[PDB]
């Protein structure tokens, strides 16, 4: 028992930080390109999906 | 001043620009900025387009360059004279732009900055330049013909 | 010169002196002064007056201003021109001080040191400027007017 | 530029010499060199010549100054004006010498240098110098007069 | 004439010269000489100077070269112009000569050969020669400076 649950929370945070980078870089490469042009449309479907 | 040189160990290895309050500089250019107000800023990467970018003094947000998306076919501005613009294509004569030169605006005849030079393909009689543009809805893409090399 | 710009991140926010051997910067400016010689030696703090000071080096100690305590009634100048001596407050036209204008010297008919300008406050008709002077005894006091704000 | 000086507090105290596409320094002369170039290169120490040496940077190993073995009884020259050079040893006008001299090669008729000037001493009637120079065999020999100052 | 020129896809790589008798050319040289009489000789591999060399033909004997070990101070002449020769090294104007001119040949005032030229290194406003040469005993060498490139 003390194995199974060590082990359950080193895969739950070795996904979870995974999951997360994942994420914030996910969101930093799709709004780079907006960033770096003031002047864009910038649709607000964008700031649902990559935010 | 619109350009200002990236000095490594004295020699200048590139050039920052600012456009429209931000500040951009080649990622792979190593050295300081060369002035005061521009080398305290701390910059974010954007590997997508190989620079860094970031806000500048409230001083300098006033004169800075103009976006524009507007590249029709034709000839255009730059530091070392005119750009052909062709296929979707920045290229100049065999000769004009190298190791050095990453960084420089490409502007249009308003004074309106359409492209920033990175790189180039040499070529026999011309060359190509690998530079970050905006697309007909203005958000930024890199154009790195096949054979381009970072300047 | 003998009066040192205060440069913080490239721009003046102040100006140190260098009075009878003794560089006088003030406190509130925060940033290095615009030299190498002047600017390696360490300071000390004198919060009661808004200052700091060091030893000025041997090679520069013979090139420092003069100060006097005799401060007659009368006009005196500085930097941005004339500056009225009255009812003993140091004041200047409106708007003629502002912010930046911090550890500029004020002198007298003679080319002397009458007091180290720290802030202002705007009357009616002129700013009454906020100093560090020496009284009658010659002993550093600090004249401040009522409601001073720091430059 | 050949012969460059060497500052500490901001004022010279010596110089810092390219010849034969190495840099000779004085030991007792502490500082940067005027070049940033030569100032950014790692130099050996060689306490039997009182003197500092380093290769120069790769512009600078055409743009330095030759070097001779050869000194016959006659006059040579440096910034001070004319030196003499007679019984084998070099002697200058009565005052022309004195501190911050050191580093300065003496040069011959061709512009080749002839000896390394590092001190001196006043003989009442001439002033004579302590130098680096060579023998009749090409090897590096210092020769100084028996108490002379170091410059 | 007594130079032939290699060429590997119809640009020039390098040269070959008739000295003393025999062809020589640079190993690094890829193609064949424009002259069928020489490109058709079997040449031996001297790894030790970088040089393929073989037997003038009977019909190529008179287009040779005279070539001698004398080789004082002083100027001497090629295909670019004049070539500075000093404390055994071979001197050329910085942009006199680059890749392709491996392989030309020096001449003294007699018309002489003294070396070949096998590439260089740019020391500043000068560019060193690496060339093949005869000491003062007649006996050939490889002169190498230091990072040379070959041409």
């Amino acid at each position: 028992t003390i194995i199974g649950l060590c082990t359950c929370v080193a895969i739950i945070m070795v996904s979870c930080v995974t999951s997360v980078w994942l994420l914030c870089r996910t969101r930093n490469l799709c709004i780079t390109p907006y960033k770096l042009a003031p002047n864009a449309q910038v649709p607000i479907l964008l700031a649902l999906l990559c935010c | 001043d619109k350009t200002f040189p990236i000095m490594l160990n004295g020699q200048v290895n590139g050039y920052a620009c600012v456009v429209g309050g931000r500040v951009f500089k080649p990622l792979h250019v190593e050295g300081r900025i060369d002035n005061e107000q521009l080398a305290a800023i701390k910059l974010k990467k954007a590997s997508i387009y190989d620079l860094e970018y970031g806000d500048v003094p409230q001083c300098m947000k006033s004169d800075t360059l103009q976006y524009t998306s507007d590249k029709p076919p034709g000839f255009y501005n730059w530091h070392h004279g005119a750009v052909q613009y062709e296929n979707n294509r920045f290229t100049v004569p065999r000769g004009v732009g190298g190791k050095g030169d990453s960084g420089r605006p490409i502007l249009d005849n308003k004074g309106r900055v359409v492209a920033i030079v990175l790189g180039g393909v040499n070529e026999g009689s011309r060359t190509a330049l690998s530079v970050v543009t905006w697309n007909q809805k203005g958000v930024t893409v890199k154009d790195t013909p096949e054979g381009s090399e970072p300047w």
